């Protein structure tokens, strides 16, 4: 629970989660950055949000990272033309509108 | 023994002190181990 | 009882570790413990006692806390605090009298005393510290309907009981076939004697059974079993079934065949032993039962065929032994035991102040009844006052 | 093993003093250790069981750290580090077992489940504690090969065996001189008799000895040595060594004479008592030597030398006997002792989930073949089982 | 002796928690307290043996302290601890062997050896940490002259004696009444026997009794009675009084009826139970009463009365026993027991170093005797000398 | 089972409260139970059956909340709440019967369904609302380790027992003594039964005893005593004991004379009642005595006198006998009555699904055999079985 987590301060359990690539998933209310990249998809670039926690003991700043590949991403050739089943390490907890 | 192993009340020690036959008859009937032994030491005791 | 526990071990804690000399880096926790147990029971009256004999006692708290402010204890400190030790311990001890002198046919669990009850209020709940002895550790874990253990050495499962059943007999006694037996605390004495040896009977083989139910059900048990009775191995003068008589054993000893050792729970064999001796374990069950038979030695030097003849004067009578022994086991109950002193801190308790028969326990805790009938009734109350006897035995030497 | 102990210790240390009031000064470090502990095991998967009837159980391990409260942990504390407690406490109980019911010819000490070769890894060191149990401390001095101790009451040291040895005798069994024995458990009880008491023996002497070898030296061993055998002391019917036939033992018990105990250890005399009963201390030997006499009493009254007659008829055998008892020793080996539940917790474990036979215990766990046949092996497994046993001891009742 | 205990303990908990890859956490206080005994040890030298062959040792204290910065213990941490904990523990050996061995007839409580006369001074008090074990603790009521309290599992309270008492007697020794006994360790087996069956006494009833002293008062003791005395219930061949002849005894065993056991303080009755067996409790008591009745049976078949003529020729002796065994109890002063080993590490110290027989205990720490004379004196140098042994014990395996 | 019961308890306060036309302000706390339910429930995945022919059935909720801004109810919501109650009754439907099917020789007080087993988790905590049924508040109370009790009418306390015991028999059965009883439910019919009408008796007065003791203690019980056994009142030709031959049983009855009923518990009277029928009350008791005379009339008039001569031949066979029955009691222990139809949901689940008998409870779930054998496992089985019959009894109809 980030909301726990940023209370209590300490970060002993998440620095040592992030530092041996331990599955797990934070928890709270949190902004996203919405990135239509093939390319960004494919350099990785949304496992590398969370060092951040790490280096400043705090979880106001995170900001992760929602792919939101379409036709209209201008690098959709790269799903459309080649072999490869698009993936990303890390997901977003979010809810279909109703 | 009767006093350790019953605590008998103030008025049922005097009584037996003084050898009261209803206090001693009502432990009989109540069945007190260790008064019907004492008596029945004292019948067999009887011997003649 | 759980702050009960704790008052006990804090003062206990106190009286050991709070010594002239020492850091007081050893003991400061301790003396937050301590400071925090006075903070508590300042401003409280307590009374104790007007049973039986134990005199009526009552107890007020106002006392300073103990200081933070030395690197080192010195004199004056460990005065202080055994000065203020040697109340709270006679407050201690007076409070487990009390509770070990009362009884409830409902609810036997629950405090008996006013001191217990009062001490059983929430504010109390502040001082609680660690519960890490056997006994208060089964407390919390039977309140919280968890599977409880007591480890026994030689625990007192058996009540007395010395008797023996016949199986064949005349008016005369003199020629019988039967069982002896001795139940006792932890041991089982069982020899089967038969006057004839076996001579009519078929095969020549004499069975012999005995049942021993145990109250309790006692789990991974060391259990010694040897081949022979030497309780029932020397002449006797006996008292007759009925009591008008009596009759003549003059036993000779021989090797008891077949020996089978069962141990059953709820009826079902959990453990079999055949021709087995010495150390055996019993991983659970509620009854043992011994099977044994008397064969007739088929070849007889002449000095053993004097002794066993066929026609009917049998002046020596053959007898088969066994002798089984608990040398430790576990229990979910509390049981009287060897090398525990509970049960006789309780009963010397009662004995001391004369405290009148209750309508839980039989007179003067005599075990033999306790564990004949070792209702639930008697099994908590047993369990709340020897949990309370602990609990003093840890201050009172 | 080192782990699986600290594991263990933490949960019961957990149990014991995180309870609904307590200061959390009495607490944190224990926090910080149970922290700790659940940092190190998060993301670490287990397997235990497999062998025999016991499951296959696997254990992930994803908790949260525990909390803080500023002065006194209060029920909502308590509940939630009891379900992370249980949880450790089931895993702790599933790796104890899977060990017990494992064992290794080679390499009997190394661990034998994949769940504590796991443990035995170097990134779970940093669950360490503290090692002060008894079986833990003599575990880390056997790792570093220095002395170890265990402390024993009654320990069973002495493989059963009831046995005699005839020195002088016929077929018709009438005329015997020897000596019969039951060495079980702790205890020596041998009866010396001759049917002739000794009438035509050089000073009317007959002399006894008794030699029993210990598999393992014992130390500082209190002895208990009493001047009669009760089991050898009524009559008896024996069979033959060749078991073709029995013989009538009937004796009459004499004091002996020239009681001399020696405690040898590697065949030298250590300890020697001299017509001396009662409590003495054998403080280091591996064989005990028990020499006695029947000494013909030169003066008898009529009804003592109607007993004892010049010519063959020996209606009254002339007996002389000795009993020992090892009450309390301390053996550098592990021992089944009459107090310790570690043997019943091993062989209940495995009777309970039919571990088939193994290549180093005999069959179920058998005592009297263990003792022996106590190989070097065989003493390297009961060491690691019984530890490891007695860790689970610290969680399960 | 508190200083020393102190050496001890910390020692053992250098031992225990100053392990590889432990939390600094768990270790703080316990460095800062080695850290102390250190600092207070440093510049000193003591010197230790030179009676018997306990070599003269010297011993010089320069020792660094032990680092306090280190997250997690690893190797080199342990190790160097170690090298400390190793002489230090030598040193402490040493010094509890030289206090053992050592006695003195006035003022045997006080320290024995120059060591601890060193180590008594003030400037030492600093090394005290915590007295939490039983003998340290009992030794510390004891200093501060507060009731003192010791636990034993089969106290060895009874000084050996195995006799005979013949209340009628002739020179043909064919017609005799009395009673035998054996008191040993913690059981009392005592028979009444009577040749004639009691066909003349008065109500055809024959009376015997049986005191014990005890030299020391035992408190909230378990007992054990049984109506039978197996020692007793066989044929004997016993030495006359004036051992100038030998008499025969073979015996047959009735019940024992109006069976009676007193347990006395100071001469005064405390406890009394007639006719009750099993398990009994003696709250506080310094002597036993036994009394019982050899009951001529009124009725008997032809068997039991052939047994029992009306003339001299008594050829079966009728008898009566009794066992009364304790199981437990508690005492103010030391004593040997079954459980614990402190009389056996002493004997054991004094026997291999060939200490000379001093003024206080008996030669080779003789319990019989020691118990038999239980001295003031004696109880000074005997709690000493078991204090200093179990402190010895928390280190030397 | 908290979690359970209130499921199944908000399901029936939905069915009888969300009705059409009511006012919003008569079911809000019903609603928002009913959501936090739904919500909590919401996600979760459950399986039920597999055993025996109960069919295996998956559970998902995906259910959508309840409106609450109405003020009276219309027909629109109540369709909408059905349409959710309908698959929530049909969900806790089967979990009841699969929990009831099972059963478990170790800890049957645990869930024993994976579904219920899922429903002890914590998640689910937030539904528990009311528990004010007897079974869940005796369920609660007992797991609080306080005081329970369940309330019966004509408890089905004695084992189903029709049988005869003869004290004076003959081959002919022509001239018989004893006493025939029927113990079936809660009624106990005794007779005691003499030939000769105690023509040769000591005082012309034959006494009768019978003994029934009770698997679990009653308290409170009120009992209906009447002076004549109606059904050992007839002629009747009953087979003998060993089943060789039948006998003849021409009963007259005579009033009982001195009747004395002894309510008992561990042993000792805890209520008598003497020559008083009707009703009375037994408090505390888990043993009935009952003792009865036949009395030969001194009296009689000459038809009276005809029926019993002084010789063998006896055409009348003089009873008397006594009915005792419980009308109600309350004991700790689950039991059948005649009010309750819990052992009766139980059987009938257990039969219509055809459960293959388990290592528990008695084929057919036959109440005479678990009421013989009423063990522990036995009784926490039938308590769990019980509370899940009440609460699925809740809603199934
Ligand atoms: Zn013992
Ligand atoms: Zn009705």
């Amino acid at each position: 629970n980030l909301e726990e987590l940023m209370r209590t301060g300490s970060y002993a359990q998440i620095t040592n989660m992030l530092l041996n690539n331990q599955p797990v998933a934070l928890v709270g209310a949190l902004p996203f950055v919405t990135d239509s990249s093939v390319i960004s998809l494919i350099a990785i670039l949304d496992a590398t949000v969370f060092a951040q926690i790490v280096k400043l003991r705090k979880v106001d700043t995170l900001k992760p990272i929602l792919y939101k590949i379409n036709s209209d991403s201008n690098d959709f050739y790269l799903v459309a033309n080649y072999d490869w089943v698009p993936i990303s390490t890390t997901k977003v907890y979010k809810q279909v509108p109703v | 023994n009767l006093n350790d192993n019953y605590g008998i009340s103030r008025q049922q020690a005097f009584n037996l002190l003084r050898s009261d036959p209803r206090v001693l008859r009502e432990f009989i009937n109540q069945d007190n181990p260790i008064i019907r032994n004492r008596i029945e030491q004292l019948i067999m005791q009887c011997r003649l | 009882m759980d702050v009960l526990y704790s008052l006990s071990k804090t003062l206990k804690d106190a009286r050991d570790k709070i010594v002239e000399g020492t850091l007081y880096s050893n003991v400061s926790d301790l003396i937050q413990q301590f400071n925090q147990m006075i903070i508590t029971m300042n401003g409280n009256e307590f009374q104790t006692g007007g049973i039986g004999n134990l005199p009526i006692r009552n107890w007020n708290f106002n006392f300073g806390l103990l200081g933070t402010t030395l690197l080192n204890l010195d004199a004056n400190y460990v005065e202080t605090a055994r000065n203020t030790i040697d109340y709270f311990v006679d407050f201690v001890d007076n409070v487990c009298m009390d509770e070990m002198v009362r009884e409830s046919q409902r609810n036997g669990i629950a405090p008996q005393s006013d001191s217990l009850r009062k001490l059983s209020a929430i504010k109390f709940k502040r001082i609680n510290f660690d519960n890490s002895s056997e006994y208060i550790e089964n407390w919390n874990l039977q309140n919280r309907r968890q599977r409880t253990g007591f480890t026994f050495h030689k625990p007192n499962i058996f009540p007395y009981s010395a008797s023996f059943t016949l199986n064949r007999s005349q008016p005369a006694h003199d020629n019988l076939m039967g069982t002896m037996w001795l139940n006792a605390g932890s041991e089982i004495q069982v020899a089967g004697f038969d006057y004839s040896c076996a001579i009519n009977a078929p095969a020549n083989i004499q069975q012999f059974e005995h049942i021993v139910p145990l109250r309790r059900v006692l789990t991974t048990a060391t259990i010694t079993l040897l081949p022979d009775a030497e309780r029932f191995s020397f002449p006797r003068v006996i008292n007759s079934a009925d009591g008008a008589t009596t009759w003549f054993f003059n036993p000779v000893i021989l090797r008891p065949n077949n020996v089978e050792v069962e141990f059953l729970l709820n009826g079902q064999i959990i453990n079999t032993y055949q021709a087995r001796f010495g150390t055996i374990v019993a991983r659970n069950f509620d009854t043992i039962r011994l099977s044994f038979q008397l064969m007739r030695p088929p070849n007889m030097t002449p000095a053993v065929a004097v002794l066993f003849p066929n026609a009917q004067p049998f002046e020596h009578h053959a007898t088969v032994g066994l002798t089984l022994r608990i040398e430790s086991a576990v229990c979910e109950s509390v049981l009287a035991d060897a090398s525990e002193t509970l049960l006789a801190n309780v009963t010397s308790v009662r004995q001391e102040y004369a405290i009148p028969v209750g309508p839980v326990f039989p007179p003067g805790m005599n075990w033999t009844d306790l564990i004949t009938n070792y209702s639930p009734s008697r099994e908590d109350n047993l369990q709340r006052v020897f949990t309370v006897a602990s609990i003093r035995s840890m201050l009172i030497k």
